[PDB]
């Protein structure tokens, strides 16, 4: 039966789940299987999906942008996780049920980020507020919120520059952004989005750790799931930090944004 | 943690023997988990573990102090050897223009890498560089590459989303050949290995421009998917190297080891930052050195090891210099032992057959001669002693002037030293009994003294 242990272990390890979460899950699955005396494999798969389903049970909370004028969503994360694309998707996603959307460019560092979000804004036929490369981000986002309050915009999505968690000054910059955003509205931002790449390894734990210790992340978006990366580290960060998962990008297109579902994630995981 | 775990493991399992396969179990397991937390591909982990076993069978560990330390040394050596060599560079020798093709997933930092390599090749290598964007997909990617090219002072080839990558890179190559550009940098769209159309696209591009350099750009935080990506990209294109980005993060970066093992392609570049001016060469030892955190444990150990090293070095060198053969050092020792023990009156009695032929009073006084010899030797530097064949006329002048005597006496003592060296060499080559019995008294005829 050791071959089954090795097989399951390898299957959990290649999913970038982590050795700690693997140890916990395997232990609980062992106790559960020993308790229920399951002699079949399908029941083992089912019990596994039940345990991991319990792991993802807390984070299944959907995102509600209703009730606030505007509803500010802060998109944060490391470099190249596709935050801007996620914003481009969320624009139409929030445009669909009749909520008015305005976009704000918070990356003045990277080249042609403003132009990119202006392209995504043009695709959604919605106004985009930005100034120039090199400008203060907090000021732009602030003016964006003020304008959103004056223009009665329902939903305002605020982009941020790609930043590594090991850099403290950028964290202080983001904290400055939040602090500035606290002026117009005390509960702003209402939604803090952490965009995590599916290909990311155990480093995502540290990313989510520092970003939560800083901005107080209220949510996590897992993109690039159209590859062979299942992003099993999300189980670890959901275990430790208990942060909800808002959506999952299935591709680069504007229609590729889907609401996060536990069952579908499980189906895509083992497949 | 590595050193602590290995030391603990080797201590608790076995006492001091010579390390055997049975004792390396928990070691291999802890190293396995350490690499698993390092985001290293599991097959690479296993295949490395096998080599660790092969090195574990023949352990010389027993003679050292800390087994875990030297085991760490072995693992580090094997890992560095697995990472490849240093000074890995693109081939700019090539018949110009040199074409560099970029490949990787989405958000890999290929474009920023194009900017970095642009500035690097322009400033340092004094090369004329032309850059082009083959990406018609990502919004403002062409504008991004154009901006970076404008910042690094590198000419940019205009392109739009209404065109096709093939025609774009073909026109770029044609423009590079027409304007006599030294280096052609081709930036391409980030693509997934599961995408057929994009792979066929980059294959058609690679076939079109025939690049001398094909770089694979992968993130440092990449997980177990790095195996699939590296394998697929390696099978799809003949990679000439791998470019790792975002190394400045706190990420473990085992994906580098993964790709390096699977693809077999060396890493020629490490992105140290977001900015264009920030780039670093790949050092196997630096990357293989650190996945960890610790303190105060390694310092004392490295100190002790340094002490042992310098001690063994000096002690072996001292025996090596004295083991070269007979020199003026041993000649000096034999001369001072001579003048202290000098037996001229007694040695005249000790010798019998030589006294019957040669004159009885022909024996020279030991005191004067050997004091002269000692004092003249004292005028010589340590280098002229251990290496007597470098002595020349000017040195003889220095010696003679120092001792307050004539150069002919210096030449005389050098002659006597030559005789002593020859003799002792004959004593070392043969037997002391064959050589003592080979000593002959020269007589130029049977007439005495003639
Ligand atoms: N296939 C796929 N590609 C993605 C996804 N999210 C982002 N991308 C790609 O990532 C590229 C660059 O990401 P970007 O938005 O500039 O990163 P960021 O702005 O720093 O967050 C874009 O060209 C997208 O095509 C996803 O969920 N799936
Ligand atoms: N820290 C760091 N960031 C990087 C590096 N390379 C790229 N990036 C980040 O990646 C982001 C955009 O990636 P991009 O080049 O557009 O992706 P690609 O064009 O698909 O290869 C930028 O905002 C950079 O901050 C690197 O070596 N170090
Ligand atoms: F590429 Al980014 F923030 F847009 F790192
Ligand atoms: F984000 Al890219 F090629 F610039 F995938
Ligand atoms: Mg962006
Ligand atoms: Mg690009």
């Amino acid at each position: 039966d050791d071959d089954l242990f090795e097989e399951l272990e390898e299957q959990l390890l290649i999913a970038d789940v982590g050795v700690e979460t693997t140890r916990k899950i395997i232990t609980n699955l062992t106790e559960g299987a020993s308790r229920k005396q399951l002699r079949d494999a399908e029941a083992l798969y089912g019990l596994l999906k039940e345990e991991m389903g319990e792991i993802l049970a807390k984070v299944d909370e959907p995102l509600n942008v209703e009730g606030k004028a505007p509803f500010v969503i802060l998109m944060v994360g490391v470099n190249g996780v596709g935050k801007t694309t996620t914003i481009g998707k969320l624009a139409r996603q929030f445009e669909q049920q009749g909520k008015s959307v305005m976009l704000a460019a918070g990356d003045t560092f990277r080249a042609a980020a403003v132009e990119q979000l202006q392209v995504w804004g043009q695709r959604n036929n919605i106004p985009v507020i930005a100034q120039h490369t090199g400008a203060d981000s907090a000021s732009v986002i602030f003016d964006a919120i003020q304008a959103a309050k004056a223009r009665n915009i329902d939903v305002l999505i605020a982009d941020t520059a790609g930043r590594l968690q090991n850099k403290s000054h950028l964290m202080e910059e983001l904290k400055k952004i939040v602090r500035v955003m606290k002026k117009l509205d005390v509960e702003a931002p209402h939604e803090v989005m952490l965009t995590i790449d599916a290909s990311t390894g155990q480093n995502a734990v540290s990313q989510a750790k520092l970003f939560h210790e800083a901005v107080g992340l209220t949510g996590i978006t897992l993109t690039k799931l159209d590859g062979t990366a299942k992003g099993g580290v999300i189980f670890s960060v959901a275990d430790q930090f208990g942060i909800p998962i808002r959506y999952i990008g299935v591709g680069e297109r504007i229609e590729d944004l889907r609401p996060f579902k536990a069952d579908d994630f499980i189906e895509a995981l083992f497949a | 943690n590595l050193t602590d775990r290995l030391s603990r493991t080797l201590r608790n399992i076995s006492g001091r023997g010579r390390l055997t396969e049975d004792n390396v179990k928990d070691t291999l397991r802890e190293v396995r988990m350490a690499l698993l937390e390092a985001d290293v591909a599991l097959p690479v982990v296993r295949e490395f573990i096998n080599r660790v076993k092969e090195k574990a069978v023949g352990h010389e560990v027993n003679k050292s102090l800390t087994p875990g330390q030297e085991f760490v040394k072995i693992v580090r050596n094997e890992l560095v050897a697995a990472m490849g060599e240093e000074n890995q560079t693109l081939n700019l020798a090539a018949q110009p223009p040199a074409v560099v093709l970029m490949a990787g997933l989405q958000g890999a930092g290929k474009t920023t890498s194009v900017g970095k390599l642009g500035k690097f090749l322009r400033e340092k290598h004094k090369k004329k560089v032309l850059v082009v964007s083959a990406d018609v997909y990502r919004p403002a990617a062409i504008k991004q590459l154009e901006t970076l090219a404008e910042q690094v002072g590198v000419d940019f080839f205009p392109s739009d989303v209404g065109q096709k990558p093939v025609d774009i890179v073909n026109a770029a190559l044609k423009e590079a050949k027409l304007k006599f550009y030294d280096v052609l940098l081709v930036d391409t769209a980030g693509r997934l290995h599961v995408d057929e159309a994009m792979m066929d696209e980059i294959k058609q591009v690679h076939a079109s421009i025939n690049p001398v350099e094909t770089l694979f750009v992968v993130d440092a935080m990449t997980g177990q998917d790095a195996a699939n990506t590296a394998k697929a990209f390696n099978e799809a294109l003949p990679l000439t190297g791998v470019v790792l980005t975002k190394v400045d993060g706190d990420a473990r970066g085992g994906a580098a080891l993964s790709i390096r093992h699977i693809t077999g392609k060396p890493i020629k570049f490490l992105g140290v930052g977001e900015k264009t001016e920030a780039l670093e060469p790949f050092h196997p030892d630096r990357i293989a050195s650190r996945i960890l955190g610790m303190g105060d444990v390694l310092s004392l150990i490295e100190d002790i090891e340094s002490k042992v090293d310098r001690a063994q070095a000096e002690k072996l060198a001292s025996k090596l210099k004295k083991g070269d053969g007979f020199d003026l050092n041993d000649f000096l020792e034999q001369l001072r032992q001579m003048k202290n023990m000098g037996g001229x009156x007694x040695x005249x009695x000790x010798x019998x057959x030589x006294x019957x032929x040669x004159x009885x009073x022909x024996x020279x006084x030991d005191d004067k001669v050997l004091v002269r010899m000692e004092a003249i030797i004292n005028s010589m530097t340590m280098k002229e002693r251990a290496k007597p064949e470098i002595i020349k006329g000017s040195r003889k002048r220095r010696i003679a002037a120092g001792c307050g005597m004539q150069v002919q006496d210096v030449n005389r003592l050098l002659k006597q030293f030559d005789d002593m060296q020859r003799m002792m060499k004959k004593m070392k080559k043969g037997g002391x009994x064959x050589x003592x019995x080979x000593x002959x008294x020269x007589x130029x005829x049977x007439x005495x003294x003639x």
